[PDB]
């Protein structure tokens, strides 16, 4: 199905058909979209699907996820060689992360490092989350 | 068999040279007692086209009875919406459930379930589940 | 002179949080079907 329609409908968690709050920063983040504090203090207290949709589609009329995830990752490529460490990008949604238990940044390490490699080629795996 | 000779008069009170479509076998279906979905309708017609004479009728109502169907996981579906888990959906909550997920009801739908069986806001979802799962055979 | 991970933490953690919805619904979705089909008998 369509990414940001079922953002929502998973961010939606008590199915009452609008999302608020955190909810809402991590629906968008979940696509994707990283946003600028401004744009956070500025969402409405709650949204309903058109209101979501809406500010969706505008915001990625100007913002592209998977480069700007790529753009991320390159930040921590200090080998340069397209490929971040497994390790340091463990231990540090470990040490600043605050949704997923361990064991889920495992399982996503795994993902990530589907060869046991401790390096995560991050285009190829950005290009995987975002079907 | 579910009062025989009624059942094969409805079926042909609709049926056309003997054969009835896999819509209005899902409304016969229906008022005999079963609730087959729709994706039961897909299953079928995939196997047997889109018009069943009374034979093929009577083989799909018996793939329809679906006993997995039972009280605590149709009552922990709701559930899954509620928070507090104390047991309560607002009208809201239940008709964008049901009108969002799974297989959506039209507002239609949604609109007549909720003028015989939603007496308030606050709807106690173990109780309307009971309620469904009742008169179903 | 190390940038700061929390952006792309925040967006991994948003991501595998709405994974972790998207299973548990997909456990849920086959009995609000069977909800909606039981519905469907009691309106004719
Ligand atoms: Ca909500
Ligand atoms: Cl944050």
């Amino acid at each position: 199905p369509p990414r940001v329609r079922e953002a929502f409908a998973l961010f939606d968690t008590d199915g009452d058909g609008e999302i608020s709050g955190r909810d809402l920063v991590l629906a968008i983040r979940s696509c994707g979209v990283s946003p600028t504090p401004d744009e956070i203090k500025a969402l409405p207290m709650s949204m309903a699907w058109p209101d979501f949709e809406a500010w969706m589609s505008k915001k990625l009329a100007s913002y592209n996820p998977e480069e700007e995830l790529i753009k991320s990752f390159k930040a921590f490529d200090r080998s340069n060689d397209g490929t971040v460490s497994a390790d340091e990008l463990s231990q540090v949604m470990l040490a600043l992360g605050e949704l997923l238990s361990d064991e889920e940044v495992k399982a996503m390490i795994k993902e990530a490092d589907p060869n046991g490699t401790g390096k995560i080629q991050y285009a190829n795996f950005v290009k995987m989350l975002l079907k | 068999m579910v009062e025989a000779d009624e059942m094969y008069a409805r079926f042909n009170a609709r049926a056309s040279g003997g054969k009835v479509s896999t819509g209005d076998a899902m409304i016969l279906a229906r008022q005999l007692g079963l609730a087959p979905s729709y994706a039961d309708k897909q299953a079928f017609e995939e196997k047997s086209g889109d018009n069943l004479d009374y034979a093929s009728f009577q083989k799909f109502v018996g793939t329809s009875t679906h006993p997995e169907d039972n009280i605590e996981d149709l009552v922990e579906a709701f559930a899954y919406f509620d928070v507090s888990k104390h047991g309560y959906l607002t009208r809201k909550q239940m008709g964008n459930i049901l009108m969002t997920y799974g297989e959506p009801l039209t507002t239609e739908e949604f609109n007549a379930l909720a003028a015989e069986y939603f007496t308030s806001d606050q709807i106690d979802y173990r109780q309307f589940c009971k309620a469904m799962l009742e008169a179903e055979n | 002179m190390a940038s700061s991970w929390e952006p792309l933490v925040s967006v991994l953690e948003a991501y595998y949080a709405g994974r972790r919805h998207k299973k548990q619904l997909l456990k849920k979705t086959p009995f609000i079907i069977r909800a909606q089909a039981h519905i469907r008998r009691h309106l004719v």
